[PDB]
RNA sequence: AAGACCAGGCU
């Protein structure tokens, strides 16, 4: 009966956007995050860098409920920076970081495999 | 009592009594007089030798076997009045001996304490470390634990037949098991659990499960329907007969419509059904017709397994189907330890969010800690240890209730030889930020079952729907 | 249409009101071959 | 002559020997056979 | 020919006595089943022992407001041969007279 | 049919007099595990009736030590009226005085 | 006859009049789920698919039921059936019929059960007016009802296979009677003891202690994950306790945040000794042990079942009385969702190092049990020399028992206050009943010392055979052993004698259990 | 300020496991490849069977249930199928399915085992890894002939698609940073990566210190081999935040 | 009922070891021994030869239904 | 249809 398919952790319907972005009214310079669709693998990713920034006031991740599928991230900056700035230049900041470690991986296994 | 230990003139069901006090000498040898085997006791020697060890550890090809035991006066069946005169020592080897001398005129010993538990709760590991109340609830509950019920199942046509998939005999285990076959048919799982608060959803009596366990066939099943119907042709029968109705010529009609029926009106097996279909299409011809089929019950959603035609005492035409649906476990399911612990599934977690060790281990099941110290099931705790050293030393352990050979210091020193903190603590990470939990969390395999129990037997809604006849109310059920 | 019978294994040839014995060996219990129209299942 | 604390084997023999001989329904089949 | 009677499985009397692991697969019945019930009607039927006071003996009880102090019975049977269940009483009746 | 209707339906008696009857006996085999096979093939049950509040008959009596298991019973109106057989107890066939 | 129609239970007036089956119902498994509010409940979308409520077409939403409409009853949120101002009632569930689909004010459609729509809730040994209150309805996957755990004191319900019944009304008039009288956060207070009713309760209780110690230091990240678990906060960073080392802030500090308004409260932990309020350190207690909250900040203090329980004068009662009912939810929501969320940091377990004591303290409580013992035997000794003298308005036999109980007593209370003084701060079993969460002092005391004298009918173990308990004993002996006396504790497992006497114990209980409850039932009929 | 500068180490390299220490980067990054190592590497797997004919003592979804368990060579092709969603063929085509073909009877007395060997596959790439995995056991007079198409998914649909035989994951193995309390400390083994004394339990108490290194051990299931599951598993990483950068330029544009 | 083909917990397969272990088991090694030969590290997989229960044997004995 | 008995579950 009420088992919902294997596929709403991971898969978008017609409508969904994978990101919708709300400002925050109780405190300047903060914005609301929303990412359809994802889990604690990316939130957890993306507040942890975003907390490496020093114009970065606040930065947090939650799930709302464990059954559905969805982040909510806040993120405050300092007044001449924008949380959207902040958000891009973390996820940069996370490529850079992955592609240098899958090449350093790479060359490790390539020396390992011989001598 | 001479001739009744030689069998002689007194068969060994007869009961003898004598009471001083009153001066009377009873002799029973009515029926239904409850009574059980005990060992005599001579000055303060046991009559049972080593040679009848021998012979009875040499049973096989000796024809020696408990009736050359009791011929040779060696053991004696006692009833309940009798026992007002019997002096029973619980063991040999602990209350022969010159101890202190609180008594020396023993003239029984019982064969071993652990005799006085009944089927259901034989299968209880150190029942003895656990509350009366609690061990009550398990001799409940182990009859409400799913499994395989009888190996010729396949060929039996029963109604509410429930069969687990993969079934495993207990990693902690009773002496008594063997002699109630329960490694032949087990009935349930042994499976890692740990005790934590994890995230609120195994609060109370819930417990949290492992989705990507449950997707590897644990704790699946299949549960079996049967449906009987037959042809009715005596007395005011006119016929009633097993055939496909066309759309619209019999009387009774629905929206149920007949076209995965065969020739004779029966679904052939291997067709998947669901709700409102007709399984059996049978017809009245009435002084024109109508419609009788019998339809599943709702939401049942299974796969017919066996069709079966016959012929009934009459001589008319009868028929059985067999309807089978796998159920996988959801979060209302109802799932018990072996110690009185229940609780359904308050939520399931993927692997990946469960918390693991630093071998990449995640428990199978997490339940609360609050469960244990009201509840009081220190059996469950020693358990789940003697679980852990039995999967590390490869032998099963054993857990009968009155053995002094076995204690949680020996178990702790045992675990500790082999790389584990010495009472059962593990260092845990969280599964979903990847930290190290400040607690160090007790974990272990322990043996689960899965009840009869399903929210998709319970569940149920209601809006306008049928009226009773005479009260123009809501119907029961 | 085609019943299996529940002793000698055999199928046996019937229609609808025919009487259930055997042909083989008299026993009265038979079964009906799964069907040749196929279902499909997931793997999950 | 007597079971030099070997008693663990010696009792759980003795019970396997009792209910290789009679087994658990006895009093059923006793009962319906009488 | 006076009657029927039902057989319990695996008695002295059922087709399944003596036999071995075999001849019980052959016959599609498990070895492991136990017996000790009836087939009725297809059905499975258990006749549950019932628990009663024992005769032939006699016993002394007393019960707050009657009018016996002491009530002595004995539920008497002969043999379970044409048994009546007849009961005698022998009770003392109260001191409280007046 | 007396033999068959009352092992089927479970009163015991005629079917006329249903009324003086006594009922409970011979119920459905539970097939749900081998463990609820076998404790329901040995079980025993008191006449007393249920709707009875005196605690007394229901309480664990000394005399059960090794013939009844303390454990087992079902819990509700039944506490301590259904009991289940000890491992080793045996039920006595009875025999002749002679 | 028709006496026997109309007399009983289940005859016409009580049967069909006065309680009666009743249309728009359901009933499924409870489970917990902590990430709802106290007045939600959680639905699963069959039973809401089923369910229905009524709704008037009007100008306002007469684009949404014609939306619903043509949803119809195969996709989820859509209508079941639309009514004409006539009584005529289309039904949508066989057939399309797009003739029959327009709307015009005045028709009723009736929809399918969505978020927010408003639901009686209840648990059926309906004991008093808190096991029937009002809830809102939140849609969630699989079967079961979902529910907040500090609503589970109120209907007295646990998640082992429990069920509860869901009541929809179905008109507007209705709907506000609910919404206005029998919601979950206007039964706080219960006007039976003026306590409230609701309060934290299980892993939530012992993470508030182990929280709002003195030694909890919170990290950066940890804070701000916390306060994104905060509903009410205002988005403003408290200052942190400790500036220059590193920025650290205290458990105490958010919490102070959790504690809505100016609230003014002072309370005293279960651990509080009657040794501080004497002597000095008065207003600085060493042992953190006294509850001061001023201006809506928790200045000092450990919470415990005394502060966030269910009792007169707690905080949560201070709250709800200061604030109202609208505010109350949030505290308890706010509560359960951050330190759940903290929680899952420090974690929560028990095991056996936690029931195994000291070596030096089994030595004690094994010479006391052993002095205990010997005691019993001299009292014995005396009465069977005649030497007892019997004390006024008791007999012999009576003052013999109450001397023998007073010494066992003595000794069992003895062994639980040593095994409670051998635990160590680390123990779960301390950590848990110092709370209050669960388990009590005596359980500890049975599970690490003694399980203590087994009673039968409030009196020792009665001689069921002729002159003694089992055949193991010997003809009139009242020593503590042969009476139920159990010597060993629930760690150390039972001997076979104490295991068959702590039976005999429990089937008692057993028993009052199953029996009390039909006098207690009628007691309360006849009083209604 | 800046992003992480990490170093790779690795220690053990055979066909079943992995062991390699990542320095230098944050425990979040460390959790989340652990996280994508289990549930994010995509694998070949059976999906979709239908059975012909079941005369064994196990049900047909059962025997389902026990195919889908079966991996399967996923070395080559997993890079080349499309998954099932994005294919634009409306039934099973190479280009997103591999067909598997079973055909066994016992004609002979003693029992046959059928195994993951007798299961054939319509191209060579793509066998069954492997005794040989126990699939069903026959009784004489017994057959089982059925078809199965295997698809392409990642450990968040269903545990079948788990690349992985349990991860390993271990930071900071001597007690510096406090992360966990010992009650008491000499109770507890050391770690296999421990760096002091028999003597001592813990190591002094960092104030200043972060978890630093991460110690991996990636076993694996056979389906992948444990070098290439680590590469896939950045990749498919990379790939998710570059998406969502993508998308998030998107949702900025239209913030605008 | 037949060996599960992979352990529940980790997901290493186990359903190609139970042949072997049954034959090591015949050639005296215990089951320590044996599970160690095997290469089942942690207890995990160790339980599910060491706890499994062979019914499809006892499912064999039965006649098919099939001719 | 309806009535009867029985068994089990949650307090
Ligand atoms: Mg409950
Ligand atoms: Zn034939
Ligand atoms: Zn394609
Ligand atoms: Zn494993």
């Amino acid at each position: 009966m009420n088992a919902p398919p294997a596929f709403e952790s991971f898969l978008l319907f017609e409508g969904e956007k994978k990101i919708t972005i709300n400002k925050d009214t109780k405190v300047p310079n903060a914005c609301l995050f929303t990412i359809n669709k994802e889990d604690h693998t990316l939130g957890n990713i993306i507040k942890s860098q975003l907390l490496k920034d020093p114009q970065v006031l606040f930065a947090g991740y939650k799930v709302p409920h464990p059954l559905e599928h969805k982040i909510i991230i806040r993120v405050q900056t300092t007044p001449d920076y924008s949380p959207q700035e902040a958000f891009t230049n973390a996820i940069t900041d996370l490529i850079s970081e992955l592609s240098l470690l899958e090449e350093r991986f790479r060359v490790a296994i390539k020396d390992k495999q011989e001598g | 009592r001479k001739l009744r230990r030689q069998m002689d003139i007194i068969v060994s069901e007869v009961s003898m009594i004598r009471d001083i006090r009153e001066r009377e000498i009873r002799i029973y040898t009515d029926a239904g007089r409850i009574c059980r085997p005990l060992l005599i006791v001579e000055k303060q020697k046991l009559l049972l030798k080593k040679r009848h060890i021998d012979q009875l550890k040499e049973r096989e090809y000796n024809n020696y076997s408990w009736q050359d035991l009791v011929a040779s006066g060696v053991v004696e069946y006692i009833d309940t009045l009798e026992e007002e005169t019997v002096m029973l020592a619980m063991t040999p080897d602990d209350l022969q001996e010159k101890e202190v001398a609180y008594c020396s005129t023993y003239t029984h010993c019982e064969i071993h304490p652990s005799m006085i538990l009944g089927v259901c709760a034989s299968i209880i590991p150190f029942p003895d470390h656990n509350q009366s109340p609690r061990n009550t609830y398990q001799s409940a509950m182990g009859k409400q634990a799913m499994g395989v019920y009888i190996t010729n199942f396949h060929v039996r046509m029963d109604t509410l037949a429930h069969v687990l998939y993969y079934p495993q005999k207990p990693l902690v285990t009773t002496r008594s098991m063997e002699y109630l076959r329960f490694r032949e048919l087990p009935a349930g799982i042994n499976s890692i659990v740990a005790i934590a608060s994890y995230t609120g959803y195994n609060q109370e009596d819930s417990v949290i499960m492992n989705r990507s366990a449950v997707d590897r066939g644990f704790f699946r099943s299949v549960f079996y329907r049967s449906y009987k119907e037959q042809e009715s042709k005596k007395g005011f029968d006119q016929e009633e007969v097993f055939e496909k109705p066309t759309r619209e010529t019999c009387q009774g009609m629905r929206h149920a419509i007949y076209d995965k029926l065969d020739d004779d009106g029966l679904i052939a097996p291997g067709v998947r059904v669901s709700g409102d279909d007709v399984i059996i299409g049978k017809t009245v011809t009435l002084p024109t017709k109508r419609d009788c089929s019998t339809f599943l019950r709702t939401s049942e959603t299974g796969i017919v397994d066996q069709v079966m035609v016959t012929l009934n005492q009459e001589g008319y035409k009868f028929c059985k189907i067999r309807v089978r649906s796998v159920r996988i476990p959801q979060i209302g399911d109802k799932f018990a330890s072996r110690h009185g612990q229940k609780g359904t599934c308050g939520i399931q977690y993927r692997q990946e969010d469960m918390p693991f060790t630093c071998e990449g281990i995640t428990p199978d099941i997490i339940i609360n800690p609050h469960a244990i110290p009201s509840r009081m099931t220190i059996g469950h705790l020693i358990e789940c240890l003697q679980g852990k050293v039995s999967a590390n030393k490869g032998e099963i352990g054993d857990a009968t209730p009155f053995n002094d050979a076995v204690n949680v210091q020996k178990i702790s020193n045992l675990l500790s030889d082999y790389g584990y903190h010495l009472r059962g603590n593990e260092v845990l990470y969280n599964g979903f930020t990847g930290r190290k939990i400040t607690s160090q969390i007790f974990i272990g395999p322990t043996y689960y079952q899965r009840l009869k129990h399903m929210v998709d037997d319970k569940i149920h809604s209601r809006a306008r729907g049928p009226i009773q006849i005479l009260n123009r109310q809501p119907m029961e059920g | 249409m085609i019943y299996i019978c529940g002793e000698c294994h055999t199928e046996n040839e019937i229609k609808s009101r025919d009487p259930i014995r055997c042909r083989e060996c008299g026993y009265r219990i038979m079964y009906k071959k799964r069907t040749k129209r196929l279902v499909v299942f997931d793997a999950r | 002559e007597i079971t030099p604390d070997l008693w663990q084997e010696a009792c759980w023999i003795v019970i396997s020997s009792y209910f290789d001989e009679k087994g658990l329904v006895r009093q059923q089949l006793d009962s319906f056979d009488e | 020919f006076i009657g029927k009677i039902p057989i319990m499985l695996r008695s002295t009397y059922c087709l399944l006595n003596g036999l071995t692991d075999r001849d019980l697969c052959e016959l599609n019945e498990c070895p492991l089943d136990p017996g000790g019930y009836f087939i009725i009607n297809g059905s499975e039927k258990v006749l549950i022992a019932q628990e009663k006071m024992a005769t032939n003996t006699v016993y002394v009880f007393a019960k707050k407001d009657s009018k016996y102090a002491y009530t002595g019975e004995c539920r008497s049977c002969l043999e379970n041969s044409s048994r009546p269940t007849s009961t005698i009483w022998v009770s003392m009746l109260a001191r409280g007279g007046q | 049919d007396g033999l068959k209707y009352s092992l089927a339906t479970g009163n015991w008696g005629d079917q006329k007099k249903a009324h003086q009857a006594r009922a409970g006996v011979s119920q459905v085999l539970n097939r749900l595990t081998f463990a609820s096979t076998l404790s329901h093939l040995r079980r025993l049950n008191s006449p007393i009736g249920r709707d009875g509040k005196l605690a007394k008959p229901r309480q664990l009596h000394n005399t059960l030590w090794g013939m009844v298991c303390p454990a087992e019973t079902p819990e509700g109106h039944a506490v301590g009226l259904v009991k289940n057989l000890a491992l080793m107890a045996y039920i006595s066939v009875g025999s002749q005085p002679s | 006859s028709l006496k026997q129609r109309l007399k009983g239970k289940e005859g016409r007036v009580r049967g069909n009049l006065m309680g009666k089956r009743v249309d728009f119902s359901a009933r499924t498994v409870i489970t917990p789920d902590p990430n709802l509010s106290i007045d939600q409940v959680g639905v699963p979308r069959s039973i809401a698919a089923n369910m229905t409520f009524a709704e008037i077409v009007t100008p306002f939403n007469i684009d949404r039921l014609q939306e619903l409409v043509r949803r119809g009853n195969s996709q989820y949120p859509g209508a079941k059936y639309i009514i004409r101002d006539n009584g005529d009632r289309i039904d949508l569930r066989f057939h399309p019929k797009p003739s029959d689909l327009h709307l015009q004010t005045g028709y009723k459609v009736e929809r399918h059960m969505c978020d927010g729509d408003i639901v009686i809730f209840n648990r059926q040994p309906t004991l008093h007016k808190m096991s029937m209150m009002g809830h809102r309805v939140r849609i969630l996957p699989w079967s079961t009802f979902r529910l907040n755990l500090s609503v589970t004191t109120p209907y007295n319900a646990d998640f082992d296979g429990d069920e509860m019944n869901l009541h929809l009304p179905q008109s507007l008039e209705t709907r506000a009677e609910i919404q206005e009288l029998a919601m979950v956060p206007r039964m706080i207070v219960t006007p039976q003891s003026n306590r409230p009713v609701m309060g934290i309760v299980q892993d939530t209780l012992t993470a508030v202690r182990k929280f709002t110690k003195r030694d909890v230091f919170l990290e950066r990240g940890e804070v701000m994950n916390l306060l994104m678990f905060l509903s009410t906060w205002d988005g403003k960073v408290p200052q942190p306790a400790i500036l220059k080392p590193r920025p650290l802030w205290t458990g105490k500090q958010i919490f102070s945040l959790i504690i809505p308004g100016h609230i003014n409260c002072i309370r005293t932990h279960s651990t509080h000794p009657d040794d501080e309020d004497s002597g000095p350190y008065k207003h600085i207690s060493p042992g953190d042990t006294k509850v001061v909250v001023e201006n809506g900040e928790l200045i000092m203090g450990i919470l415990c079942k005394k502060s966030l329980g269910t009792s007169a004068g707690s905080l949560v009662h201070i709250s709800y009385l200061e604030m109202g009912h609208d505010i109350t939810r949030l505290f308890y929501s706010n509560i359960q969702t951050v330190i759940n969320n903290w929680l899952l940091i420090e974690g929560h377990t028990i095991g056996i190092g936690d029931s195994i004591a000291d070596s030096k303290t089994y030595q004690d409580i094994q010479n006391t049990i052993k002095k205990a013992k010997q005691d019993v035997i001299e009292v014995i000794e005396k009465a069977h020399n005649n030497e007892l003298e019997p004390t006024p308005g008791n007999t012999l036999r009576q003052t013999f028992e109450n001397q023998v109980n007073r010494i066992l007593n003595d000794a069992r209370d003895k062994t639980g206050s040593s095994a409670q003084k051998s635990l160590s701060e680390y123990n779960n079993f301390k950590s848990m009943v110092v709370s209050g969460a669960k388990g009590s002092k005596i359980n500890i005391s049975q599970v690490i010392a003694v399980v203590g004298q087994q009673n039968v009918e409030g009196k020792r173990i009665p001689f069921g055979f002729k002159h003694r308990t089992l055949p193991h004993f010997i003809k009139d002996d009242y020593g503590p052993e042969s009476r139920g006396f159990v010597e060993n504790s629930y760690l150390a497992g039972l001997t076979p004698t104490e295991f068959f006497f702590h039976a005999m114990g429990g089937r008692e209980g057993l028993i009052d259990t199953a029996v009390k409850t039909a006098e207690t039932g009628y007691i309360q009929r006849r009083l209604i | 300020p800046y992003a992480n500068q990490p170093t790779v180490r690795i220690t053990e390299l055979t066909d079943e496991n992995v062991k390699f220490i990542i320095e230098n980067t944050d425990l979040a990054v460390a959790n989340s490849i652990r996280r994508v190592f289990i549930a994010e590497v995509p694998i070949i797997a059976i999906d979709w069977v239908q059975i012909d004919a079941n005369s064994s003592v196990l049900h047909d979804e059962f025997i389902a249930h026990r195919l889908g368990l079966i991996p399967l060579i996923s070395d080559d092709i997993v890079d080349k199928l499309q998954y099932s969603r994005d294919c634009t063929c409306e039934e099973f085509c190479p280009e997103c399915s591999v067909e598997f073909t079973l055909d066994v009877r016992c004609n002979e007395d003693q029992t046959r085992h059928v195994t993951s060997r007798d299961l054939i596959s319509n191209s060579p790439r793509v066998i069954p890894v492997t005794d040989d995995i126990l699939i069903v056991k026959l009784r004489k007079g017994q057959e089982l002939r059925l078809r199965a198409y295997a698809k392409k998914g990642f450990g968040k649909e269903h545990a079948k698609w788990n690349p992985t035989a349990g991860v390993a994951f271990e930071y900071d193995p001597d007690n510096a940073l406090r992360h966990t309390v010992y009650p008491k400390p000499e109770e507890w083994p050391k770690s296999e990566y421990s760096e002091l004394d028999e003597d001592e339990s813990q190591a002094p108490y960092d104030p200043n210190g972060k978890p630093e290194r991460f110690y991996y051990n990636v076993e694996s299931c056979g389906s992948l081999r444990p070098e290439t599951i680590v590469l896939s598993a950045l990749s498919g990483l990379k790939k998710k935040l570059s998406d969502l950068q993508t998308q998030l330029s998107h949702e900025i544009q239209s913030d605008v | 009922m037949i060996i599960p083909v992979r352990c529940f917990t980790c997901g290493k397969i186990v359903g190609n070891k139970w042949e072997a272990y049954l034959g090591l088991l015949q050639a005296e090694y215990t089951e320590g021994d044996a599970l160690d030969a095997l290469g089942l590290k942690r207890y995990c997989c160790r339980r599910m030869l060491l706890a499994h229960v062979d019914l499809i044997e006892k499912l064999l004995n039965y006649a098919p239904l099939e001719k």
